[PDB]
């Protein structure tokens, strides 16, 4: 989350960007779409040579938006409402580009600021861009609004007691599945059967039975598997929306009647949620 | 693409056994109300507004036949998937233009159809040969963009 | 790894002009700063408690240079990552339990520390080509995780 030395070191370093915002905003697009290409499949309508008046453009439309984040950083989704729906609604942009632009604007900021470009600078200016690419995708899907909350309670409802049991399945799928989360676990016997993955995989059932119980408040009920995870474990982000696969999968094949498409995407939302709480203190 | 025995015989096992028109329907339908933003593309598909809609929507089914269809036919060659699909991934990028990104959400949305279907018969390690599958196919399909 | 002859000689030229120990204990050093669980694995180097720490930590410093330096080698490999990384993929798997995300994350660091040490000569399509270098070399180090 960011702190006020977070918001306090991005405001010194686009304070001294300033009117070259839109000139460094205009060379971040340029990097991505020569390093990243599949990102110029959202601009077939762009001349994309250097320099074109099109991408000049969008440099500065860009710029000036992070401006009024950087001016507005302790109201950011007030601040960017319009902007959230417009890439929701219309432009329907696939989230994992924002990482990739967001990379490109530190390399532009680096090779601009060489002064300003500090270890904990480049730090707060990751965190500050992951931000804002969460806020702009946050209305994609959204909240867990009235329906998806009756759909995880009813279908977790149907698990009952098998609790446990689908939960040692999802981590033996995990496993099998996508070997490197197996780094992860060098002390356990991962073999089938083993006792070590059951007594994983029920905690993790136990602790999802306790947000979906608690499914208004997780961040206070499961805050003291944040704290471990972000502070002990320190298992990377990217190996919850793996996991979270894999229980879907799980309850697929065991819940034959109800694992409707509404319930599929309901859960989808649920389990992202979660895994966005469980990280949410990793920085 | 390479497996291990044991895997191969796992995928064309099951594949058997697909009716590739009702999966198909169901994985491309699942997608676009899982992930609405993959609406992006079927705009003149009709209205998508409801998992409803979506799933009865008949232009998604005949579409989502042709696509697995054309997985289908990739299934046949599993040791050449980039040589394979190297048509229609060049026509993914330079006609339709869209993110290879949806690949991989199709892949997973249709290994999560695969356990709706066939429950305790997708086992661990018949997932884990299909996790493979999909991945090589995403591959194989990006693999002419610029 | 293929890039173009023009990709390479760009690399290469600049790669030249690095001093490898000071930006490899740069590159470690930021990648525990900017995200931290990455120091799970050196809880034996002493002080990680702030940035300047991190920084100024001797054992960071000279793993840095160990790291860089076994990249520096490969760069002479470019056609031949696979098998120039091999052993180093299975010790970082087996004996060290590394997760290869770790291995893209510090390619991103590393360019933009290249970015910041070189200013504007390192221009796009010199970011480009080690864009493609760095994730070739996190492909190479995770093909043999098992
Ligand atoms: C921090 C991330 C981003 C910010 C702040 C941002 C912001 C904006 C803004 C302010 C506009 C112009 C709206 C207007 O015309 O009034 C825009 C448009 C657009 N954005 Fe985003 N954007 C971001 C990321 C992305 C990414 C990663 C992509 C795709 C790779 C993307 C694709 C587009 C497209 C296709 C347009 C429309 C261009 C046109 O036809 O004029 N955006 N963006
Ligand atoms: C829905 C996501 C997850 C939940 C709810 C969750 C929850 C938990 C719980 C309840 C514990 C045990 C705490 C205790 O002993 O009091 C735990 C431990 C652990 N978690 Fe997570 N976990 C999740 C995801 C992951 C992922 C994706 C990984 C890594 C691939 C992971 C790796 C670990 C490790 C290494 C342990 C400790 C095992 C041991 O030494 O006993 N977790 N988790
Ligand atoms: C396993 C993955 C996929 C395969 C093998 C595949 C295959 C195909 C095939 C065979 C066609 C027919 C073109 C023709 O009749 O000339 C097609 C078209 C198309 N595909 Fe793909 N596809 C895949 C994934 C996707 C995904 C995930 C998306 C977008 C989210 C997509 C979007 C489209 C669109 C928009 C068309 C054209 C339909 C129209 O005429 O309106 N494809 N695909
Ligand atoms: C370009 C990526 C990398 C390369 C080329 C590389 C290379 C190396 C080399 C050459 C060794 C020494 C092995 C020996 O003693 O025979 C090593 C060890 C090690 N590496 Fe990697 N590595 C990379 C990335 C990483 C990352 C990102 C991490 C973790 C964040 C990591 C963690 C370790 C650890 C924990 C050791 C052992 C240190 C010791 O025992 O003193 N490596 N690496």
């Amino acid at each position: 989350m960011l702190s006020p030395a977070d918001k306090t070191n991005v405001k010194a370093a686009w304070g001294k960007v300033g009117a070259h915002a839109g000139e460094y905003g205009a060379e971040a697009w340029e990097r991505m779409f020569l390093s990243f290409p599949t990102t110029k499949t959202y601009f077939p309508h762009f001349d994309l040579s250097h320099g074109s008046a099109q991408v000049k453009g969008q440099g500065k439309k860009v710029a000036d938006a992070l401006t009024n984040a950087v001016a507005h950083v302790d109201d950011m989704p007030n601040a960017l409402s319009a902007l959230s729906d417009l890439h929701a609604h219309k432009l329907r942009v696939d989230p994992v580009n924002f990482k990739l632009l967001s990379h490109c604007l530190l390399v532009t900021l680096a090779a601009h600021l060489p002064a300003e470009f500090t270890p904990a600078v480049h730090a707060s200016l990751d965190k500050f861009l992951a931000s804002v690419s969460t806020v702009l995708t946050s209305k994609y899907r959204g909240v867990l609004s009235p329906a998806d909350k009756t759909n995880v309670k009813a279908a977790w409802g149907k698990v009952g007691a098998h609790a446990g049991e689908y939960g040692a399945e999802a981590w033996e799928r995990m496993f099998l599945s996508f070997p490197t989360t197996k780094t992860y676990f060098p002390h356990f016997d991962l073999s089938h059967g083993s006792a070590q993955v059951k007594g994983q995989g029920k905690k993790v059932a136990d602790a999802l039975t306790n947000a979906v119980a608690h499914v208004d408040d997780m961040p206070n009920a499961l805050s003291a598997l944040s704290d471990l995870h972000a502070h002990k474990l320190r298992v990377d982000p990217v190996n919850f929306k793996l996991l979270s696969h894999c229980l879907l999968v799980t309850l697929a094949a065991h819940l034959p009647a109800e694992f409707t498409p509404a319930v599929h995407a309901s859960l989808d939302k649920f389990l992202a949620s979660v895994s966005t709480v469980l990280t949410s203190k990793y920085r | 693409m390479h497996l291990t025995p044991e895997e191969k015989s796992a995928v064309t096992a099951l594949w058997g056994k697909v009716n590739v028109d009702e999966v198909g329907g169901e994985a491309l339908g699942r997608l676009l109300v899982v992930y609405p933003w993959t609406q992006r593309f079927f705009e003149s598909f009709g209205d998508l507004s409801t998992p409803d809609a979506v799933m009865g929507n008949p232009k998604v089914k005949a579409h989502g036949k042709k696509v697995l269809g054309a997985f289908s036919d990739g299934l046949a060659h599993l040791d050449n998937l980039k040589g394979t699909f190297a048509t229609l991934s060049e026509l993914h990028c330079d006609k339709l233009h869209v993110d290879p990104e949806n690949f991989r959400l199709l892949g997973n949305v249709l290994v999560c159809v695969l356990a709706h279907h066939f429950g305790k018969e997708f086992t661990p390690p018949v997932q884990a040969a299909y996790q493979k599958v999909v991945a090589g196919v995403a591959n194989a399909l990006a693999h002419k963009y610029h």
